[PDB]
């Protein structure tokens, strides 16, 4: 089993920019995608980014230049910096850990998010 | 490898079903 | 058991891009 816990998000001006933390406990499994999504209320929840045991990384075409996922160089921690933040970046923003192994099946977890809000006058 | 092959492939998955989920809610 | 897998995901990546191919004009 797995368990995550962001942080790092919070209230913040139009124009600032935030790194979001995720950090996971538990086992480290060989095959593992790590996964940052936001949801705004109502609407659904939105792929923005994943990296690989590896450190391949993918995005959502819409955020690819403006959002960056990376991986603590030594701590079990994936990192999301979210720069040029506008209101409409107002939102939980939630990780997840997911894959497959050969011993168990798929698994897929879910941290409890952290929110994001973005002021402006 | 293998592993990493697996890997790519199920990022590759998320995100084709979250694109997907994203374009079934839009249009219906 | 894990190239199993490989052909698995290729066969389910691609038809959800074939979702995403017509999803998107329609």
């Amino acid at each position: 089993q797995v368990q995550l816990q962001e942080s790092g998000g919070g209230l913040v001006q139009a124009g600032g920019s935030l790194r979001l933390s995720c950090a996971a406990s538990g086992s480290i499994f060989s095959i593992n995608v790590m996964g940052w999504y936001r949801q705004a209320p109502g609407k659904q929840r939105e792929l923005l980014a994943s990296i690989t045991s590896r450190g391949s990384t993918n995005y959502a075409d819409s955020v690819k230049d403006r959002f960056t996922i990376s991986r603590d160089n030594a701590k079990n921690t994936v990192y999301l910096q979210i720069n040029s933040l506008k209101p409409e970046d107002t939102a939980v923003y939630y990780c997840n850990s997911r894959g497959w192994t050969t011993t168990r099946g798929d698994y897929d977890y879910w941290g409890q998010g952290t929110q994001v809000t973005v002021s402006s006058g | 490898q293998l592993e990493d092959k697996v890997e790519e492939l199920l990022s590759k998955n998320y995100h084709l079903e979250n694109e997907v989920e994203r374009l079934k809610k839009l249009v219906g």
